[PDB]
């Protein structure tokens, strides 16, 4: 007999679950996602001035190996470096590799200036091998040069060589110390005598001795060239005194402003825009937490181990 | 719920109403009809909106790699590493799922109040011309047309109008 | 409280009350009575059960040590390792204490609004045949037996049958 | 807001009530009044300074430099704690910004709370004896005199006393 | 009039509880999220467990007699002791650190024959006072001290490879001797100058025996350093020296994961955990604890409180006592 | 007609924008502030017993560089290093720096005993230099000697001397390595033998060979100290068997106790108390956070990113 008006809400024939204070299993008229499980697979680089690496690992771009002759100098904001990229092309290694490539990779760009080292007539400056090919022919890391005596089993003369940073800004130095496999390869390259290199500045002092001893053949090769490196302040200079084993710096790099360093396995894409990147490629989501990768750069997400966590956008769903 | 309405006195919702998230149904001489509710709606969406303004967005801190992905890495400084990350993760993954949960606990509940403020503008708007029946309606004791009724959901009811008819119909009693 | 019934408008518990949470106490011509109300008291169980369930659990993530017991450790490094494990403490400590005061404070909360839902449930299936006396109590104005409490209780009360006695009274 | 109150149906605050957070204005034959409501006031007040004990505060943990101000770090380490730090730094300005957000959002609130909570316990201390306006306000239906209005405030009106009065003048049926 | 009466339980003795605007606010029921109580014992039910004793981890390698009877094996938890022996004779390991935390971290150990052998001018069975096994001098058991055959002559050039033909990884290590005096380096190697070569595809090093004076260690002044590197499958790694090497008759695989306990309390069969610190075992299902920052396993997190109660009732409003 | 009573709440005229869960500009009555933007520019030590280093660096204090001849020893709370600040006099440095740096930082206190070394008559212990002047002469660090042969030119002796520790506690002893410019230097004051340095203790050993070789004037010097440092447990011995180069301790130090070390720019400040310090000074703050900077030692609010975040005091503030 009395007229009616009701007071209700809406509701929707299939809820969506999400968790809550009190209930793992809340259903509610609509939600949303919050940890992004999607990544795009590849490297956004619209924006940047970037540089991809390829097979040239950032420590070859200051040695000079041959895979990174295109990447000797330039400038960048990004710097893009690949899985098993080469820095050694002659068997050996890096003293503190580590904080050297991450160095390289922080920067945003390298010059080279020449070190103007020279050396008298019973030296041969221009050692090659077979290790590192250049232009159909045996050649050597294109930033440095290996020293041997000109007739063969001659004493290497003693040589000393000063660099001297002329700039308002700091340099990175590199020299090599070659390792003979034997006794008469030893004696072969730079004689008899006892061998000795020290280096110094003002802020840096070491010295090396090749070490001769028999080791497995890598690339066909038993002797090894390990790389050793310092900064050079502005206006100081670096004394480098030696008599065989020495492998000498032609050029000097100068490590150029900041850039943002990435590790992927991802193709360019010229075309889109990122913030965030990881070893499979970039994250543009808006969401705040992701489940990709918790090896991320850049300005990202927050990872969680965490498959979903919805998020509700409605009230609970109450069906009819 | 909290606030007793959503999933409470109001039995469930209308999967018919898809132009708002609450409103009114009637019945009267002339017919049946129903109507979202405009400023109800508007006001638990705003707030849903503010919501995800602020938790849909990350950080602007500029990370760089502290671990290789092609190369080896110390094994004191990689433990650390590690060790580091993974609580770091660990605090995330809390983070991420409390915020989560109190933020649906808070969503659930404010929709649930903007129910019951809309059923409580309501009874005091029809004053005494009205009874509440306990399921959501109102039992008007007077002849309420469609102007009547949009009047009620306007806002714009006037409970002296009515009131003499419907003390009668309610009470027995006449003045 | 924020529902105005615990520690509210109810002056104080019932101690006497040793089967529910929430409950009904009468007084009428034949005597008086108590009983607990089952869907209310569940409700707050249910929903308290639901948090100690989400809280009460570990991490599944695997720990192994960084710091050596018996041995010596870089220094260097172990002031990194210091740093760092007492920044990560303060932040468990932090929300440690945040998560269980705001649990807390829901808790309370919610408790005090199921014994509000519950006197609203009743107000509404009295309608016109009763009035609040601002303690968490109706007074009926029709003869109210114990097979009537027991419908109220039961939400099986139909006001109809007693209108016209009420309004009779009330107005009178 | 979340109780219906604040920012709800009452249409705003009171500027010249400055000895309290809540409380009545009335009108009657002897005059205007405004009075603070100490109970509901203090209520608020003691739970905001709660809040206030609990926040305003920092560990009492000891940290120690890990980080050279004016030599040179080491690359690697220095890495690790550059990316250590900034994660931490973004987990305590989230903690800070959640901290005080859905403390805020609690605060107003529970201040809607105490206002509805006073509200309630006006309108069943009245009883039968006044009826809602829809704006805060209680319309009361016999003569109530400035003691009347002071036994309201303090919880002693009896409305027993003027049920009689009351009820002709709602009914419209005084002889 | 008659009536009906709304209302709710209470206690007579509540909990107290911190809310978010209440230090000391009283509920009907608590209960706690930290956990206070450990089980002081290492709970190993479940577990195919080694406990070392007085045998230091990286003894395992080396063959210190104190590690005689964890030369080999495979486990999933490994406890190590406090003032457990790796070195019997005076000496150290160069990235000791390093290694142990391998050690800690692997399911076991097996060992691989280098096959060394050496000629008749060299003595291979040099032994110390020091390593005593089985009442009589002997040395680290998977190491062997050469020295010259004949005092005080030059000892020979010799060369020494061990080819990894294994598909894992596996860990060699050496040591190099150095003598209290230059007497006594001339009686075991010769007047000669010594060097050690140590060569792979991926490790190169040289090392010297020094003689310079020193204080001595239960008699003796002179030290036996260890060195150690990965040899990878199919590579070899090649020893050219003249006196001072202390040379590997065996190599180590390192075998899957286990978890590294370190901890003073005695092992208990009987019962389960996955969670270890220093003073023994938590089995708890509270999410947080305050025994201690340094915990191994799947743990609760760490918290400096004491208490934190999770309120499981409602405010308690108790009846009026006079 | 009826008489009436109405709820209400108090407004004020100027309400405080605050965040909410729900609302990015919510006015309400009243709010403080939770992040403190502003510091002391003091360092202020109220209840502490402090040492302001000046212009002393920490390692300066157990080797005994001029500038550090007043902090040779002490007993302190908190140790104030300064920008700057002089370790080392004549051209050097020491390995492991870093390590020793935080250890003295740590520490809260050193003393010096007397190592007790003597030496004979073929030997100068008196050896001194232009680059570590006192009171307008040439002089040497104070806690070490510098040995060479007392006829020039002649073969400094084959020497030999031992420190015990007879102390219940360990002692940290430090020596020097002086590494000649020129081969005519080294043989004027070491003679024409073959240098040789050995360090044996029973935890520790090393020898030291000093090393020819050009290298730039620092201060018109091209010669070198290095410093090395070890630590003699109780009751242990330390034995140097040297025939020139090296730079022997007349004292080692012991390290008291514990204490906060403090690196900053700042001046002192007796009047004021504080438990949080920075490179800009001291925050005295009662609130949770900061944003002064996230360098901070002692007990400190916790960095955030962000400029104000204020916290509701009150409730909405709906004007009239
Ligand atoms: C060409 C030469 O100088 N000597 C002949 C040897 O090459 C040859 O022994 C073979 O040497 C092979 C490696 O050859 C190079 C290389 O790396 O390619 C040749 C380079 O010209 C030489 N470079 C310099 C600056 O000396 C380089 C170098 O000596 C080593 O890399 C140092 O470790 O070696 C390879 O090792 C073969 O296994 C080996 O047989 C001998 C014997 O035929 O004759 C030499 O005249
Ligand atoms: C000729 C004479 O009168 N010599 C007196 C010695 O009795 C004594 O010299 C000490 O002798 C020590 C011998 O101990 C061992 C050991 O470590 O147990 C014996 C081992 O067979 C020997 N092993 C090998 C492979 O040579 C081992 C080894 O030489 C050293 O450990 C190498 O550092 O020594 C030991 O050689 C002491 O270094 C040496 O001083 C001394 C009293 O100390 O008086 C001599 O006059
Ligand atoms: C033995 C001596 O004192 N000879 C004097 C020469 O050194 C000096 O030649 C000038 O020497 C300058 C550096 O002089 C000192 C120094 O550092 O001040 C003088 C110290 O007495 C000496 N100390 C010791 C213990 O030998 C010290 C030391 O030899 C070197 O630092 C070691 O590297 O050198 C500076 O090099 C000038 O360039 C040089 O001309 C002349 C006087 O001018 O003759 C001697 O008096
Ligand atoms: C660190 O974690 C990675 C990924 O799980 C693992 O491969 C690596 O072995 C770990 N580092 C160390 C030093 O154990
Ligand atoms: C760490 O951050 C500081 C401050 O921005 C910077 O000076 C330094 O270069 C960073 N460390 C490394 C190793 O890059
Ligand atoms: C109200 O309370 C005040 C203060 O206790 C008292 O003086 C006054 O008489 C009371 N009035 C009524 C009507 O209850």
């Amino acid at each position: 007999d009395p007229d009616k008006i009701c007071l209700g809400h809406h509701a929707v024939a299939n809820g969506t679950i999400v968790k809550t204070l009190t209930n793992e299993q809340e259903e509610v008229t609509n939600a949303t996602e919050t940890v992004e499980s999607t990544s795009l697979n590849r490297l956004c680089m619209k924006g940047r001035n970037h540089k991809d690496l390829g097979n040239c690992h950032p420590i070859g771009m200051l040695i000079g190996t041959p895979a990174c002759d295109l990447h000797l100098t330039g400038t960048w904001d990004t710097l893009i470096e690949r899985k098993n990229a080469i820095a050694y092309c002659y068997p050996g290694a890096t003293v503190n590799e580590k904080a050297l490539r991450q160095k390289i990779m922080e920067s945003g760009g390298i010059s080279k200036i020449n070190t103007g080292f020279t050396y008298g007539s019973s030296i041969n400056s221009a050692g090659t091998t077979k290790a590192c090919m250049r232009n159909g022919g045996n050649s050597f890391y294109a930033e440095l040069k290996w020293l041997v005596s000109k007739n063969k089993g001659q004493n290497f003369p003693q040589t000393t060589n000063t660099y001297r940073n002329a700039d308002t800004a700091e340099h990175l130095i590199m020299w090599g110390i070659h390792h003979p496999s034997s006794t008469q390869e030893k004696n072969d390259l730079y004689g008899t005598q006892s061998l000795s290199i020290s280096v110094g500045s003002s802020t840096y002092k070491n010295s090396f001795v090749p070490v001769v001893g028999a080791r497995p053949q890598v690339n066909g090769l038993s002797g090894r060239i390990d790389f050793h490196w310092t900064l050079v302040q502005p206006g100081d200079k670096i004394i480098f005194s030696h008599n065989g084993g020495l492998i000498a710096p032609s050029r000097v790099s100068k490590l150029i402003g900041r850039g943002l360093g990435i590790q992927s396995e991802a193709p360019i894409d010229n075309s889109c825009e990122s913030k965030c990147f990881w070893r499979g490629g970039s994250i543009n989501t808006r969401l705040p937490f992701q489940n990709l990768s918790p090896r991320t750069v850049g300005q990202c997400p927050k990872y969680v181990n965490k498959k979903s966590l919805m998020l509700a956008t409605g009230m609970r769903n109450v069906p009819e | 719920g909290l606030f007793g309405a959503i999933a409470g006195f109001i039995e469930n919702g209308w999967e018919g109403m898809v132009d708002g998230w609450y409103g009114f149904r009637h019945q009267n001489a002339q017919g049946t009809g129903q109507a979202a509710d405009y400023k109800s709606t508007q006001a638990a969406i705003d707030q849903i909106t503010g919501k995800l303004n602020r938790i849909i967005k990350k950080t602007n801190t500029e990370f760089e790699s502290i671990e290789s992905e092609f190369s080896e890495i110390d094994h004191q400084i990689g433990n650390v590493i590690n060790w580091t990350k993974d609580s770091i993760t660990d605090i995330w993954t809390y983070q991420a799922e409390l915020l989560v949960a109190m933020e649906n606990q808070h969503t659930i509940d404010m929709a649930d109040s903007e129910m019951l403020n809309l059923y409580e503008r309501v009874r005091k708007q029809l004053r005494q011309n009205a009874e509440e029946d306990g399921k959501g309606c109102f039992e008007i004791y007077h002849a309420c047309d469609d102007s009547c009724m949009e009047s009620i959901r306007n806002n714009t009811y006037n409970h002296s109008q009515y009131r003499e008819e419907a003390l009668l119909n309610r009470l027995n009693i006449n003045p």
